């Protein structure tokens, strides 16, 4: 597999770099591409053949490969650039296939009559049992839920 | 074939070259193998897919076309209607069969030209650093390791570098 | 000194053939059939709309109201009309 | 440009199989390969396999080797993906994406909008609490969702 | 199609042909 | 192209050769310039004008062909007449479009063959008094002044005269 | 011709080669003569007979098709029937004439390719044991008696044997 740092952060206007490290079976002997992924949308190609950009990708995106490590670079960091970034390459390991990196997140700075009874404990306005993961309100305060069957 | 390559001076095909239509088989001390030529296989796949789409687009679909009924006192227009229906079928059958016959001939010649173009490209690269031994093979006068072979297949063979290293 | 490279072309074990004016039954590595010769042997709905089968009656019997065609009195919409050689 | 349009969402039980499709604009024959990529929630994409124009040959990732079948109806400009012995872990968004050329490769330059496949032991049921496919909610061990 | 010249809907063009195969590849010569 | 010359080993065209379709660019101490090859441009203009005239002559002009009127009790022959008119239009549209598609392909290949024929003619003339440097250029081993260059373009180059004068 | 041989670098034809379409003229101390090349003439006769049969088979015979009679009150369907008959004749006339025009061009190019294929076969055989003197002739560097000439025309010329015997 390809290893990337799990998470990187920077302030607007800065340059960040996302490293992708593999082995001699993948990156060390084949080309590397990069994809950007925004919530709710499909992966978008940013870099192909190590360092080439498709039409429509701005100048501030760039890539390179050194031996076994590839590297994505972004400059003039914008709020719209906060997404997940993935490297991909052609692994000749066992049967050949396309392999993605782990990913790198860029941050910019009545019922009791049926012999059943369930508990209700809500929680919001923050910043046997199932538990709701902390979603995001329009308020921008964290909300969730929890129940003990 | 019109270009003398397929079933020509290259006597036959390669079941062991699986990744494309035209390519190389190399043989040096490190080993041997096949490799398709991507750039030329791609250009042909462009044209052939285009050819097939062209045939499709020219034969617009037939919509609802049912027969008609005539009385025993209307046999002249009955036979006229039959004459029309049969006539057009004879013509589209001719058109369909002829187009496929002619396009099939051109498609085969097309592949034959593509192989010949590839062979002459390599010949133009290697110049007199290698001996044209017929059957489409070049025998090198210098040691051509894997990097050397890889550069021939990329079109960036270095004729000056090896002209001094001949055996 | 026996280092060599050869140009060549693909082959497989396909047995499909094609014709040209110069030659028949040419085995080629790849081809497409452009001609459909297979049907399902039934009369079907046409884009979710069932046809009108007239059965024992013909056009005249349907519209006039022959006693044998009460099955057709309910006909409102259809996709095609089917008569048979027995529609008399 | 090219438009890739996947077929509708699917909800299936474990051990069954699903056949999704991807219809491409223009053509209908294409000179570039098409592969399928999925992505489970909170995960990176994983390639599944692809298919080559004219040659029709396929390559599959080792993880799905043995239970995935990619096919193409070039006259209908459509490519299919059938995945069998479904596990709950197969719940993901499935995309078709095209390659720049005729070989499958790490570079897929245009993607479809994706379609979802959900694999749960549950069946559809109306709410009383205890409803299944989503019309924030949480899911019990039953596979049934319960909201508030 | 060669099934029938009467058609309802969106059908292929009718022809009397029995074979219509179009080469996409090259002449197949596996063994010489 | 089927002959590997246009967009082939001759990588591109010459906006500076204005007097014809195929020709030469020379370069010696006196100067440089373009010159069309009259004899081969003429042969192609013969054939292409002939091709265009052939298309014209095969499409005889349509004379007066007006519609017809039918009553509400004549819809079978009304639809038959419509079937006939539409059918023939579909067939001449197919004929016209197909002829132009096929002739366009042949016309381009024709030009490609003409360039390749010219290049091989010169190659056959110069023999080994000049070095084939690819891209369609020959580099001379002897001084080739304007008279020398003019004789190459006339097809009367003097291989014995210059074989003794190599640099 | 598209292949530069017929009416090309081989300036003309041979009324004295009577037994085939393409072949050889040799000239050594024992004598001179013509000889057709059987294998290549046969392949062409295969294809051309096939071509002619293909044209035949695509034009199925016309069976009984007589006219019809109409009254002075039936001129619309009379003119429709005339429109149909004339229309189909215009279309089969176009089909017939066009097929022959296009096949004639391909047939001539076909022969041109066959001659060029033969010349390159011999060139590939003789390699540098003979001098390419243009006009399609090879001038030998060694004595080539009748057995030597016969082996060239069989495709089994012995380049090693004669490479040591050059004059
Ligand atoms: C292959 O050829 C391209 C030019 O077409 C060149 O840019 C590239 O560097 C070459 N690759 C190698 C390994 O020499
Ligand atoms: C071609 O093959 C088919 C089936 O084997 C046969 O019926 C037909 O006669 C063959 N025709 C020729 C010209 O070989
Ligand atoms: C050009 O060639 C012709 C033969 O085609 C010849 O008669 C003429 O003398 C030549 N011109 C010169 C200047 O050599
Ligand atoms: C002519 O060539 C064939 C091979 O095609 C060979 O078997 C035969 O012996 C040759 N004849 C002579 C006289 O060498
Ligand atoms: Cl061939
Ligand atoms: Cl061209
Ligand atoms: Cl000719």
């Amino acid at each position: 597999v390809l290893t990337q740092p799990p998470s990187v952060s920077a302030a607007p206007g800065q340059k960040v770099t996302i490293s992708c490290s593999g082995s001699s079976s993948n990156i060390g002997n084949d080309y590397v591409s990069w994809y950007q992924q925004l919530p709710g949308t499909a992966p978008k190609l940013l870099i192909y053949d190590n360092n080439k950009r498709p039409s429509g990708i701005p100048d501030r995106f760039s890539g390179s490969k050194s031996g076994t490590s590839a590297t994505l670079g972004i400059t003039g960091l914008q709020t719209g650039d906060e997404a997940n970034y993935y490297c991909a390459t052609w692994d000749r390991r066992p049967t050949a296939y396309v392999v993605f990196g782990g990913g790198t997140k860029l941050t910019v700075l009545e019922e009791l009559q049926a012999n059943k009874a369930t508990l209700v404990c809500l929680i919001s306005d923050f910043y046997g049992v199932e538990t709701t993961t902390p979603s995001k309100q329009s308020n921008n305060k964290y909300a969730a839920s929890s129940y003990l069957s | 074939g019109l270009f003398g390559a397929i079933a020509g001076f290259i006597e036959g095909g390669w079941t062991g070259m699986i990744d494309g239509w035209y390519g190389y088989h190399h043989q040096n001390e490190q080993g041997s193998g096949y490799a398709a030529d991507l750039k030329s296989t791609q250009n042909a796949i462009d044209g052939i897919t285009n050819k097939v789409n062209s045939v499709i687009e020219k034969m617009n679909t037939q919509f609802t076309a049912v027969g008609k009924e005539f009385s025993h006192l209307e046999r002249r227009i009955e036979n006229l209607n039959k004459k029309v229906d049969d006539g057009f079928i004879d013509i589209w059958t001719y058109n369909a069969e002829l187009l496929v016959l002619l396009e099939n001939e051109r498609t085969l010649d097309y592949h034959d030209s593509n192989v010949k173009t590839l062979y002459e490209k390599v010949r133009s690269q290697l110049k007199n650093n290698a001996k044209e031994i017929g059957n489409g093979c070049f025998e090198f006068y210098h040691k051509c390791d894997d990097t050397c072979m890889e550069s021939v297949k990329n079109g960036t063979y270095d004729y000056p570098k090896y002209s001094e290293e001949a055996k | 000194d026996a280092d060599k490279i050869c140009i060549g072309y693909h082959a497989n074990n396909s047995t499909d053939t094609v014709d040209t004016v110069l030659e028949k039954n040419v085995t080629v590595t790849h081809s497409v059939n452009l001609l459909e010769n297979k049907h399902n042997g039934k009369l079907c709905k046409l884009r979710g709309v069932a046809p009108l089968h007239l059965g024992k009656c013909n056009i005249a019997g349907w519209l006039l109201g022959n006693p044998e065609c009460e099955s057709l009195a309910t006909a409102s919409s259809w996709s095609y009309i089917v008569e048979t050689s027995s529609s008399n | 440009e090219v438009q890739l349009v996947e077929s509708g969402a699917e909800v299936k039980k474990p051990g069954s199989s699903v056949k999704v499709s991807c219809k491409a604009s223009g053509g209908p024959f294409r000179s570039y390969a098409i592969s399928w990529v999925r992505q489970a929630p909170g995960q990176g994409p994983e390639w599944m396999g692809g298919i080559i124009p004219i040659f029709g040959t396929t390559k599959y990732a080792p993880k799905f080797q043995g239970r995935v079948t990619i096919t193409a109806d070039d006259f209908a400009g459509t490519v299919y993906m059938e995945l069998s012995s479904l596990r709950s872990e197969d719940t993901a968004m499935y995309y078709c994406a095209k390659h720049m050329g005729y070989q499958v490769r790490e570079t897929m330059d245009v993607w479809g909008k994706g379609t979802t496949v959900t694999v749960s032991s549950a069946s559809t049921k109306g709410p009383s609490k205890d409803y299944f496919p989503e019309p924030p909610a949480v899911l019990q061990s039953s596979g049934l969702y319960s909201l508030s | 199609q060669n099934i029938h010249p009467v058609t309802i809907g969106e059908c292929p063009k009718y022809v009397k042909s029995t074979k219509l195969r179009m080469a996409t590849g090259l002449r197949n010569i596996p063994s010489i």
